[PDB]
């Protein structure tokens, strides 16, 4: 239930030859909840404790999405941070998997950011009105979105009719609270050079280059 | 050629079953045919063309076409006659003249949802 | 069936925790009637049918109490250490009442036994009502009611911190949610009796009246609660 | 196996309301024999073996009871509140004449002893038998007898007023009615003999001996 019980209990699942935690350490979405889980002080605590189970060899260096998802499948792994997304592949998988909440860290919760998946019309289109059709009378649909469900989960789908389906998936349930302890993402601008401000930032503290306090000075800027 | 006219909300598909296996023992054709407002589309094309050999309706509409002439008398067996419930006989008579064979009691009744509904009004 | 339409029941297998917990709702229900004196005479038979009143309403009670703990059961399938701990809290304290349930059902079946006017037989075999006594009476069956609903409100919460490992879709975690606050809702009745019994603010009678009739006062909080889910 | 091959039987497994039950009635049949003393001498022994006769006749009354008990939750398998209540209604009943029954077997098994000449103990014993203690007799095991038989036809009502919820074929609703009416039918001679008692006709024991007979009369009567 707490960030900081993991190296314990990587401790224990190290001596039967299994890891206790494996997520993507590259892509910073991933490594955000647990460095905004307090906050400044809250994200030189949050991402100290992300460079310190590193430094004590509880995770790789170089951990990415495909080594993690492959971990966590192959049943090496006991815990995995990821999206509604990743699901089918566990399910594909013989893994008896549970979804829930994110691990809190200094007590308060860590907090995921929320993100919309959006479909946008080029403005350099020639079929505007052609996408506007397959988006409303095809996509955006009952049918539709279950179409894309059944391949990968969309997630907590923005269709008010679906509704009741959503509300009977357990792992449902579990996203829309770690969504309700996060916050969404303002669109702005920014938020570009924000997020390669941040991709840096842990890449740099993971792989040992540059110091905690010296990371988030060359990301204010 | 053997055409029957039956709605299109009963099981023409199995009544075509049926004519199938006729076919086969007699060598018959059995086409089922369920066209739109049959009930008075009948007394029109079997008053003047051909239309049907053996119309399939509710009882009710029936005397209205045994009035007009458009059916024939039915005169089964009594080991045949004797197969049926004697009251479903008393619903294809008019007149003291059977006017059809009696297949099945329809009624409507109040079909629920047990998961939406469990105990229904 | 069931309470809810959208509830899916782990527990429809009947398991040990059940089993050993429906002899004790039986044991104490059971010997409440058959803790009695077996009639050897007329006089005896005719006294004992007296008995029937405080019986029935015994035996309502501890129903009410076997409903909660089948519905729980029935919803989650639990079977953990920490369950079991504070089942047992439940049949523990369940079993030590059962007996001074007796009594104040045999006492209250008296005493409304004169109001209505059905009978009028002597309080003196009670033994002295003073308001200490009477103070303690609400004190002690407040105390029993309080807690009884406390773990209720427990095994629940136990439920919800569990709820990841048990599937729990939204709809459960609603009721689960709202499960414990009705317990809890149910529990805050005694708790608020006891508390005005034990400071006792008139120095008198009236303090016993007040508290017995904020058990008349469940039926409207109830309501709002119901109507608050709905 | 079962009473009907018609019906199919909900009930098969084991519930809480069941498992609850039967605990009940064993606890019944095994507290009337066990509330007895522990024999510490040879005549406290003689003295509980002639309890057997009432208690063989206690504990056939309550399996008939249990048997129905039994077939009912097989049937239908319910477990709803109403079912609760209505099954809670007949466990305390039947809770209440256990040792009221203890008491009857005993009273009867000796003025039976009596007449057939296997025993010649007194019925002082029981405490004056005046016409209102006899009266009051047969108003009290005929008010029982009513109100368990009345709580089975109103069980197998619910299960009918939750036919369709139960998937009730023709056989199965033709059997929960005839259930409703076997019951109402058992009910109806303890409320006979109860009204007359109550209204007392004669105004003495002819009144009473009416009372019991009526029961002798179970199978003719209905
Ligand atoms: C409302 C109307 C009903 C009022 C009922 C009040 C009953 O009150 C209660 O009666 C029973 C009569 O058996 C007494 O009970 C007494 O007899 C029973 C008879 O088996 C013995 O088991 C017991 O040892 C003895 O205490 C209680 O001590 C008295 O408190
Ligand atoms: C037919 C012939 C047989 C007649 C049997 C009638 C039984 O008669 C019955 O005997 C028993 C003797 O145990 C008496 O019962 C007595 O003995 C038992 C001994 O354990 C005590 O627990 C019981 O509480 C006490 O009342 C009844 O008060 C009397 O009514
Ligand atoms: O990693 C930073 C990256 O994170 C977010 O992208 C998510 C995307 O939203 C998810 O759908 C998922 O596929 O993973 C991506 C990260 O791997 C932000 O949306 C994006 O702007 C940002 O670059």
């Amino acid at each position: 239930k707490t960030w900081e019980e993991i190296p314990a209990l990587d401790k224990e699942l190290k001596a039967k030859g299994k890891s206790a935690l494996m997520f993507n350490l590259q892509e910073p979405y991933f490594t955000w909840p647990l460095i905004a889980a307090d906050g400044n002080a809250g994200a030189k605590a949050g991402l100290t404790f992300l460079v310190d189970l590193i430094k004590n060899k509880h995770m790789n260096a170089d951990t990415d999405y495909s080594i993690a998802e492959a971990a966590f499948n192959k049943g090496e792994t006991a815990m995995t941070i990821n999206g509604p997304w990743a699901w089918s592949n566990i399910d594909t998988s013989k893994v008896n998997y549970g979804v829930t909440v994110l691990p809190t860290f200094k007590g308060q919760p860590s907090k995921p950011f929320v993100g919309v998946l959006s479909a946008g019309i080029n403005a350099a289109s020639p079929n505007k009105e052609l996408a506007k059709e397959f988006l409303e009378n095809y996509l955006l649909t009952d049918e539709g979105l279950e179409a894309v469900n059944k391949d990968k989960p969309l997630g907590a789908v923005a269709l008010k009719s679906y509704e009741e389906e959503l509300a009977k998936d357990p792992r449902i349930a579990a996203t829309m609270e770690n969504a309700q302890k996060g916050e969404i993402m303002p669109n702005i601008p920014q938020m570009s050079a924000f997020w390669y401000a941040v991709r840096t930032a842990v890449i740099n503290a993971a792989s040992g280059r540059q110091t905690v306090d010296e990371a988030l000075k060359d990301a204010q800027t | 050629k053997l055409v029957i006219w039956i709605n299109g909300d009963k099981g023409y598909n199995g009544l075509a079953e049926v004519g199938k296996k006729f076919e086969k023992d007699t060598g018959i054709k059995v086409t089922v045919e369920h066209p739109d407002k049959l009930e008075e589309k009948f007394p029109q094309v079997a008053a003047t063309g051909d239309g049907p050999d053996i119309i399939f309706w509710a009882h009710d509409r029936f005397g209205g076409y045994a009035q007009s002439g458009l059916l024939a008398e039915i005169t089964p067996d009594k080991a045949f006659q004797d197969k049926l419930y004697p009251f479903t006989w008393d619903a294809v008579r008019y007149n003291g003249k059977l006017i059809a064979y009696p297949i099945a009691v329809e009624a409507l009744s109040l079909i629920y949802n047990k998961d939406l509904l469990p105990n229904p009004p | 069936v069931g309470l809810n339409p959208n509830f899916s029941f782990r527990g429809k297998q009947q398991t040990r925790i059940e089993t050993f917990s429906d002899a004790v709702f039986a044991l104490a229900i059971a010997l409440l009637v058959l803790s009695s004196t077996i009639p050897e005479t007329f006089e005896d038979l005719w006294a004992s049918m007296r008995d029937v009143i405080p019986f029935a309403i015994c035996v309502a009670l501890i129903i009410v109490i076997w409903y909660q703990h089948y519905i729980f059961f029935l919803k989650y399938g639990l079977q953990d250490k920490v369950t079991i701990l504070l089942n047992t809290i439940l049949l523990f304290v369940l079993l030590v009442y059962v007996y001074p349930l007796k009594f104040l059902a045999r006492f209250l079946s008296e005493i409304y036994g004169g109001i209505f006017g059905i009978i009028e037989t002597d309080l003196s075999r009670f033994g002295e009502y003073s308001h200490q006594n009477l103070k303690l009476l609400m004190v002690n069956y407040g105390l029993g009611a309080f807690a009884i609903f406390l773990v209720f409100s427990l095994m629940y919460w136990r439920a919800y911190k569990m709820k990841s490992l048990l599937d729990l879709n939204s709809y459960e975690i609603f009721d689960t949610k709202s499960s414990i606050i009705a317990n809890l809702l149910m529990c805050s009745v005694p708790l608020l009796s006891l508390i005005i019994t034990l400071i006792d603010p008139w120095g008198n009678f009236r303090t016993t009246i007040l508290s017995g009739f904020l058990y008349f006062l469940y039926v409207p909080i109830m309501i709002v609660f119901g109507r608050i889910t709905s």
